[PDB]
């Protein structure tokens, strides 16, 4: 009774039903959808997410953001009460935006796929430690790395993240990212791997 | 005598120039387990520099201490067959 | 002026040597000869500036929010990664930390993450409005001057200061005790 | 001697305070960086605000 | 081991392209 | 039914010698003490726990 | 089993050294009778109720659980102080032999 | 008139059930009084009043995930969203009188039982305890210890805080997906799904309440009917052989030492309990998967678990698209320890051949190599322990994070080597100090000056004197030697009477006869029985 | 639901002198609460299977 | 009794239904109800168990 499938087909993308595993918040539902990168700024009761501009954020910020859509919003109601809570209790959907000084341009290095999955010198990554999934948060601007405070893993910003020290042996996913006609930052699509901790039959 | 001591008498149911209480317990440990385990050990540092660390100072440290080890082993291997210790 | 103040009054400035990291010390110069660097580097390129008040002062008891539970829990998502839940220190990468924050002023505090002194990052006044940000000071100040209720605060790390604790007194004591009922040989 | 069992205390000082000076080379900082002398105001909170030179003086 | 699959690259790269986005679930 | 007279009479004795040689019953001081603290304890005890 | 030792403590009857020891085992019986009380009391009695921050009457508060703690924990170590002072006092020391038929 | 009153009801229940001769035997059992033997009851005591506290606290719990806005007592945490557990326990801590209190004596408690508990683990290993026919005891033991382990990490997750949240996150679910063949079977059968789950909660909470204090009550119960039913183990003396018992009877004097000892525990735990803050969970928030704080440490019993993880590197395989993260590395771990902990006493008997049922205890002096190897385990356990801790290490002593990991990644192979080999020599040398009185006797501490001009010290010898004044040697009997001459009676009593006045002089000289009397019959008592035993 | 509310409520608060303090004492309040359940669950799975084990 | 609380949840948290069973789909219950309906309705073998319980 207690014994269930977990390569089940129960999540509704824009390519059929998929596992749980293989999606997240930042998934495309149809073909052309937009996904805004949202902040948490107000309580509950007070549109908790709102859009966000590149203007913002300045050299040597970070950001957490949150996969929002048009079709939630405010929260007012009892219908939208529950679709901001998925939101912020999703296991891989925060994602931390970083603006690069430049100065520095000229020292990053890409990951041969992801070569034109940041607009200028803002870089969103994943904010899921790799290792058990821990939020890697801890974020020094002028060494340009990224710590885990559960078991001391950094990440090297400049290149894609990859780990340089601690347990950590794979790098942090990259979400593509652009701006609407309006001025906002949006996605351009969802990431290219899994997010998150490893299991047996991941890969390829 | 005036005193309060009372002396015990028991009887429960390597020598003992090196170990007095020989015959009272679990007293030797065979040579060769604490060689090959100092290899090993020895071994398992060296071995501990293929990782993801960018630094170079943790490495001219395990290199040192297996060093270290390896030496002593060879020394007390070399004194045990040359006949100086038993 | 807002980083020449924060460097200045926290006793950061003038350096000393070259380490991993800079560690805060006494102040140098007092109010007056802090207004004047502040004024003397502002003059030169321009960017932040203290919040004054109606006297034309340091304002401290204006930067106080009336919030503190959105204090709280926007501290809890941009600020209690590097600091601790209440604003305790914590290590980083290679010989660098986050230090106390039950010492600085309310503009102390505000200034901190106006400008962004070190590995610390930058909150622009577009990404936290200077409304949160009286919040966040509010919380900071208050969490600071609670007193612990329950007993002793253990210096309010956790686990570590509790398992102490336990091992050097009530085990002590224990074994005390039973060396105390019992006998020897 | 004397005080057998005061003149065994001198020693352990002797050697777990010579620890503790030596010990400032762990910290990232460094040692005592002032000269044996140890010239004021050189050795004040301002000027070497380190933790090597308080181990140094405890 | 390396994990595959995990490569440096010495491509440019182009800035993206203005989000449009279709209008309604298909 | 009922155990052997020796091994009640031996019970008997043993509990007896237990109580009569702590000699408790000659000093009625500390006897009382012992009760009225007991009492004040349970009471404050009980009262802290349903309260 | 075999008792090879017993011996009354206070083999001299009358003595002025019995009296002090019986009055010390008085003394810590009734600390605990005396802790017990002062708990039931500052249990009833006491403002108990959380104070904002910064307002009067939050020192008190804080105060409620420390006093609680000393209250129940003076006393019943107290009177476990006073039975062991009456055993190795007042009971007779033995030493008993048996066999084990393993 | 309680004479009559209990000559009626004690007839009244011998007529019924005749229990005099099973009592009789009940109050005459014997035990030995050696402080080290008290160390197991500590647990016990810790025990009961874990029950006592976890049904307080089972009358104001509610278990669920159910998502609820705060709007209570507490202004700081005033309109956040959080679940059903976390209010409620916020809700025992400001709304029930007296129910902090209770918490914290609860948690503190937790922490005693397994602090005991490896205490007495160390005195059972070190004396030998364990050898024959005591190795079943010895199993229960070790599976009594790991209930405990897994019983008390389930029950700080129970309020649903930051900490525990994560600690559930990184442990229970990270590691869990890890293992080769049934890696996300387990995982969604364990949580019904991904991680948060909505049934978690109320599944460790019928976890926690019920089965594993049950079991560990049945085990409990067994652990107490073996020790009681073989006759606790002794030590070598005067008067001790492999056959008997020393000690005192069941009633008086061991039941008031024990009732003694279990009220001056629950003192200490009530007192500790008041003065001492743990576990406050407002200065927390509820769990949010995108919050974090730097601590982020479990239970001192599960530090080591966690320290394992924070050294070993990053190994991983990655065959036919598959991955093997670093993960399994401790759980392979984990699991080894503990293999080679409950089967122990096998182990040591296939290596030394000695199976000769032993019920006379040894001193660890006696015992060099076993010694050595419960040190290096001891060592071991300590540098994973501080481990776990090494950023609050680095932050409040001047230290590089980056140092501390290297620190403790090439300890966890050096200093077991260095504890052993010192171990080693240092129980061979506490052998040779006691060959050393037996021989030439106690040295009193007093230098002589000989006409001729020579210096020596006065010995006081332990036995019988050779014609020329030097000792006859005595022989080892696994016993512990005076080494003081204060210990031996050199120095009286200052002077019966009140710490500032003084007694009349024939009371003294009486009490001081009467003493002295006392202590000369129970040592002549002692040697005839000894003379008597070997014939 | 209907059986709880006559014969566990009505019932406790119709006992003369201590009869109201008893009603607000098991519920935490008013007859409907929020503790009953979780209490009732405690008391089911327990405690009264424990005190009928060590009788039986 | 045992297999039964790897399951339930004791709660009085109101919440909208919205499970397999249709006639009561946008109906206003407990956790605790919902949970019941959950165990009789979701769980392979669950109703079985529940009755058995109640038989015994
Ligand atoms: C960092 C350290 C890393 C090491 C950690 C452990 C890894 C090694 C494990 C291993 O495989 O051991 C090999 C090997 C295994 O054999 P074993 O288990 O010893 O077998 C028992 C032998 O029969 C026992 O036979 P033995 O010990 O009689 O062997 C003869 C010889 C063994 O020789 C040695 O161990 C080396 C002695 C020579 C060097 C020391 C002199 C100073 C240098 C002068 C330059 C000379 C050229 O002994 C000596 O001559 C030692 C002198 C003792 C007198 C005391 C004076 C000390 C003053 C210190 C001066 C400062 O062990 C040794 O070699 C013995 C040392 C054990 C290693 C751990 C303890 C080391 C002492 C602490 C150092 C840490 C400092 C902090
Ligand atoms: C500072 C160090 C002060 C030590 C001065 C000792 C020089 C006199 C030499 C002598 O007679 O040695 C006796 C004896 C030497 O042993 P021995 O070689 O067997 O000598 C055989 C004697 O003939 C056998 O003599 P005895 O068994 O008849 O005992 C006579 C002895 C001992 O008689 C006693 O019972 C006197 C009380 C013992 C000293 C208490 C000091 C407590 C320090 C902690 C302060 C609390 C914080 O009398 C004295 O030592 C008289 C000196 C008066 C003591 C007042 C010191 C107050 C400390 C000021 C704090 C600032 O030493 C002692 O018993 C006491 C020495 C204390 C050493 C501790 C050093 C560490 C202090 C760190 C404190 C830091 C606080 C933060
Ligand atoms: C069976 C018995 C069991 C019970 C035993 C219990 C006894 C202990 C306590 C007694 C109980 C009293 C109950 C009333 C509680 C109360 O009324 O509450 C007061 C307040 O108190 C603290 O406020 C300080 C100020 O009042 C605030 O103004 C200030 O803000 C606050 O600052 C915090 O917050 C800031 C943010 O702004 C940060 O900046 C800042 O850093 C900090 O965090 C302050 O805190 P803090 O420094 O803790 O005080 C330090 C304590 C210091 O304690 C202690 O003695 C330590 C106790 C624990 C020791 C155990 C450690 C084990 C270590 C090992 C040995 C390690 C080595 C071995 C391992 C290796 C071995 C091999 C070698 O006393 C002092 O001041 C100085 C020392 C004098 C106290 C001495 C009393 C007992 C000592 C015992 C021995 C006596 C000998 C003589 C001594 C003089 C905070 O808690 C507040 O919440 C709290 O409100
Ligand atoms: C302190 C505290 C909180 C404790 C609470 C205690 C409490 C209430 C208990 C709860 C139980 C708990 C919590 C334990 C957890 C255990 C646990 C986790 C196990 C899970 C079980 C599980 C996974 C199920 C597997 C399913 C399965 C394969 C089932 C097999 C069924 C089995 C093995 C049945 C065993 C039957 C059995 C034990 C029978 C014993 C019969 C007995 C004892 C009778 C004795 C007896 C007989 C036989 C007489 O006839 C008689 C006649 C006249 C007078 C006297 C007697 C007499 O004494
Ligand atoms: C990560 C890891 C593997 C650990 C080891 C790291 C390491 C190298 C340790 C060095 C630690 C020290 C002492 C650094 C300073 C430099 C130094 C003096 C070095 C060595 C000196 C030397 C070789 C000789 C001197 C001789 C000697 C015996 C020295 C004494 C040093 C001692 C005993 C210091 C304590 C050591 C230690 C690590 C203790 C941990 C205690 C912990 C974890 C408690 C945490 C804790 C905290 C943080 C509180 O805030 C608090 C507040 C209120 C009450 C309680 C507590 C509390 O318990
Ligand atoms: C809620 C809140 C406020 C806090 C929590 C409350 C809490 C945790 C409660 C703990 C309560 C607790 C554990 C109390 C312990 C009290 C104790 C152990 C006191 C006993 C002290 C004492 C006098 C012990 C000595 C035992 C003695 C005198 C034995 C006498 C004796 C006994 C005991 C017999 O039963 C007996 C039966 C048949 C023949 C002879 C005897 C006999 O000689
Ligand atoms: C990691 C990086 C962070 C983050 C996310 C925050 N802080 Fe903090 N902070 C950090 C460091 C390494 C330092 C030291 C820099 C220096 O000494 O030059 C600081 C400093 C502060 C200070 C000033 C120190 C004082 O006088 O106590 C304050 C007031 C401060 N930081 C507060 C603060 C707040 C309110 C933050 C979130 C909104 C915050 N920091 C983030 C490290 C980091
Ligand atoms: C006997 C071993 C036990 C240990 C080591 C243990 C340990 C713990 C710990 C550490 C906590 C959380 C402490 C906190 O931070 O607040 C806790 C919570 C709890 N335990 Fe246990 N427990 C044990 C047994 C029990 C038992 C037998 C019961 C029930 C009869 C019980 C009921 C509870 C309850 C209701 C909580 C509620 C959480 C809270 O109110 O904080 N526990 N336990
Ligand atoms: C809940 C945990 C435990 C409790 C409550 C407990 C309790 C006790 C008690 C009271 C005794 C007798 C008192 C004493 O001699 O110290 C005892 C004896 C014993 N225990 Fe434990 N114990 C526990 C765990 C363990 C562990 C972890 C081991 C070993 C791994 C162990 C092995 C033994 C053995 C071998 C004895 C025999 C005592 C002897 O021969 O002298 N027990 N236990
Ligand atoms: C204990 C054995 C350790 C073996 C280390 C193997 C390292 C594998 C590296 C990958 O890549
Ligand atoms: S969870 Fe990030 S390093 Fe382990």
């Amino acid at each position: 009774g207690l014994i269930k499938n977990p390569w089940k087909p129960v999540v509704p993308t824009a390519e059929g039903k998929k596992a749980v595993l293989w999606t997240s918040g930042w998934t495309p539902r149809f073909k052309g959808e937009t996904i805004y990168l949202a902040r948490a700024t107000g309580r509950p009761g007070e549109s908790p997410f709102v859009k966000m501009r590149p203007e913002d954020i300045d050299a040597g910020g970070m950001e957490t953001v949150f996969p929002w859509r048009e079709s939630d919003g405010d929260g007012t109601t009892v219908e939208s009460e529950h679709k901001l809570t998925e939101i912020a209790m999703g296991v891989r959907n925060p994602v931390m935006l970083i603006r690069i000084k430049p100065a520095d341009m000229h020292r990053v290095i890409k990951r041969k796929g992801q070569e034109s999955f940041n607009f200028g010198e803002l870089f969103a990554y994943t904010k899921v430690c790799s290792h058990l999934g821990c939020p890697s948060s801890l974020y020094e601007q002028q060494t340009y790395r990224i710590l885990c405070p559960c078991h001391q893993s950094q990440f090297d910003a400049l290149e894609f993240a990859k780990p340089i020290f601690g347990p950590a042996a794979r790098a942090l996913a990259q979400l593509p990212i652009t701006i609407d006609e309006d001025g906002y930052l949006v996605a351009n699509g969802d990431f290219v791997e899994p997010v998150g901790p490893a299991f047996w039959e991941r890969k390829s | 005598m005036s005193s309060t001591q009372d002396r015990s008498q028991l009887d429960p149911e390597v020598d003992v120039e090196d170990v007095p209480s020989a015959e009272w317990g679990w007293s030797h440990m065979p040579i060769g387990v604490m060689h090959i385990g100092g290899l090993l050990s020895a071994a398992f540092l060296l071995v501990m520099m293929r990782g993801n660390h960018v630094g170079h100072v943790e490495d001219w440290f395990l290199i040192g201490f297996a060093a270290v080890i390896v030496a002593l082993v060879g020394r007390n291997w070399w004194l045990r067959r040359r006949g100086w210790i038993r | 002026e807002a980083a020449v103040y924060f460097q200045v009054s926290t006793g950061r400035m003038p350096a000393m040597r070259g380490e991993a990291q800079a560690p805060s010390k006494p102040p140098h110069f007092d109010e007056s000869q802090i207004d004047a660097l502040g004024a003397y580097v502002q003059a030169n390129g321009g960017g932040p500036t203290v919040p004054r008040d109606d006297h034309g002062a340091v304002a401290q008891e204006s930067l106080i929010g009336g919030d503190v539970a959105r204090g709280g829990d926007l501290f809890r998502l941009n600020c209690a990664s590097c600091h601790n839940f209440t604003g305790k220190g914590g290590a980083l990468s290679s010989g660098k930390y986050a230090p106390d924050l039950g010492d600085a002023n309310p503009a102390q505090i505000y200034t901190a993450m106006l400008t962004g002194p070190q590995n610390m990052p930058k909150f622009s006044d577009r990404q936290l409005t200077p409304d949160e940000k009286r919040d966040i000071v509010a919380y900071v100040r208050e969490s600071a001057e609670t007193p612990s209720y329950g007993g002793y605060g253990l210096g309010g790390f956790g686990p570590a200061p509790e398992g102490m604790a336990m091992w050097i007194i009530g085990m002590v004591a224990a074994i005390g005790v039973a060396m105390w009922i019992g006998s020897r040989a | 001697v004397a005080f057998p069992r005061l003149n065994a205390l001198s020693f352990w000082l002797f050697l777990f305070g010579a620890l503790i000076a030596i010990a400032g080379f762990i910290t990232p900082g460094g040692a005592a960086d002032f000269g044996w002398t140890a010239y004021s105001p050189l050795t004040d909170a301002i000027h070497s605000p380190g933790a090597g030179g308080d181990l140094w003086i405890m | 081991c390396s994990p595959p699959g995990e490569t440096a690259s010495s491509e440019p790269g182009t800035t993206p392209a203005i989000w449009t986005g279709s209008p309604s679930p298909a | 039914g009922r155990s052997p007279e020796v091994h009640r009479k031996t019970v008997a004795a043993n509990l007896t010698d237990a109580l009569e040689g702590s000699t408790l019953k000659r000093r009625k001081v500390i006897g009382l003490s012992l009760g009225i603290g007991l009492g004040a304890f349970g009471a404050g005890t009980l009262v802290a726990f349903i309260g | 089993v075999e008792t090879i030792f017993k011996e009354p403590r206070w083999p001299v009857p009358g003595t002025k050294a019995e009296k002090r020891t019986e009055r010390l085992v008085a003394y810590w019986l009734m600390l605990g009778g005396l802790s017990g009380l002062a708990l039931l009391l500052v249990f009833l009695f006491w403002p108990w109720e959380y104070q904002p921050f910064g307002s009067e009457g939050e020192f008190l508060y804080s105060l409620a659980t420390p006093l609680y703690g000393l209250t129940f924990g003076l006393s019943i170590l107290s009177i476990g102080i006073g039975a062991v002072l009456f055993q190795k006092k007042f009971i007779p020391e033995e030493i008993s032999v048996q066999d084990r038929h393993d | 008139d309680f004479a009559k009153l209990a000559a009626a009801q004690g007839d009244a229940i011998d007529s019924r059930y005749h229990p005099s001769a099973a009592v009789r035997r009940q109050l005459n059992k014997v035990f030995p009084t050696h402080w080290s033997f008290l160390l197991g009851e500590i647990a016990l005591y810790s025990f009961i009043i874990l029950l006592l506290t976890g049904v307080w606290l089972t009358l104001f719990f509610d278990p669920s995930m159910a998502h609820v806005t705060y709007d209570g007592v507490y202004q700081p945490l005033r309109g956040v969203q959080m679940s059903r557990a976390y209010e409620t326990a916020l809700d025992i801590s400001f709304e029930v009188r007296g129910g902090l209190f209770v918490r914290q004596v609860h948690h503190w408690a937790a922490l005693m039982f397994a602090a005991s508990i490896m205490v007495h683990l160390a005195r059972i290993f070190f004396t030998g305890a364990f050898r024959r026919p005591r190795e079943a005891n010895w199993v229960i033991g070790s599976l009594l210890l790991i209930l405990a382990m897994f019983e008390g990490f389930f029950g700080y997750s129970l309020p649903d805080d930051l900490l525990s949240g994560t600690g559930i996150r990184a442990a229970l679910s990270g590691i869990t997906m890890g293992i080769p063949v049934i890696g996300t079977w387990m995982h969604w059968a364990l949580f019904g799904g991904d991680f948060p789950g909505e049934i978690l909660i109320p599944r460790l909470y019928a976890l926690h309440i019920l089965l594993i204090p049950g079991i560990i009550l049945a085990l409990i119960g067994a652990h107490l009917a073996l020790v009681w039913f073989q006759k606790h183990t002794q030590f070598p003396g005067p008067g001790r052989t492999e056959t008997n018992v020393v000690g005192v009877r069941v009633m008086p004097v061991f039941a008031v030492k024990s009732g003694a000892f279990f009220a001056m525990i629950t003192g200490v735990l009530g007192l500790m309990g008041g003065l001492l803050t743990i576990n406050p969970i407002w200065n927390l928030g509820p769990y949010k998967p995108s919050q974090v704080s730097a601590g982020s440490q479990p239970d001192f019993y599960m530090m080591w678990t966690d320290g394992l993880i924070r050294l070993w590197p990053a190994w991983e395989f990655y065959p036919f698209g598959h991955t093997i993260p670093q993960g399994v590395w401790v759980a392979v771990g984990m699991g080894l320890v503990f293999a080679l902990l409950i089967a122990y006493p096998f182990i040591e008997k296939k290596v030394t051949g000695d199976d000769a049922h032993h019920n006379l205890l040894q001193r660890p002096r006696d015992v060099p190599v076993r010694t050595a190897i419960g040190s290096m385990a001891i060592a071991l356990y300590l540098l994973l322990t501080f481990a776990c801790m090494n950023d609050i290490i680095a932050l409040k002593f001047h230290i590089s994070l980056n140092a501390t990991t290297w620190i403790g990644r090439i300890g966890m192979v050096v200093l077991p080597a260095i504890v052993y080999f010192v171990a080693y020599r240092w129980a061979i040398s506490l052998q040779r100090s006691d060959r050393e009185v037996l021989e030439h006797g106690v040295e009193t501490g007093i230098i002589k000056r000989l006409p001729h001009g020579a210096y020596v010290e006065l010995h006081q010898p332990l036995g019988p004197v050779d014609e020329h004044g030097h000792p006859i040697p005595l022989e080892y009997a696994g016993a512990p030697l005076p080494k003081r001459m204060n210990k031996l009676g050199s120095g009286g009593a200052p002077g019966t009477g009140s710490f500032l006045f003084p007694d009349p002089a024939v009371e003294h000289e009486a009490l001081t006869e009467a003493a002295h009397a006392s202590e000369h019959k129970s040592l002549t008592a002692l040697k005839e029985h000894q003379d008597r035993i070997h014939g």
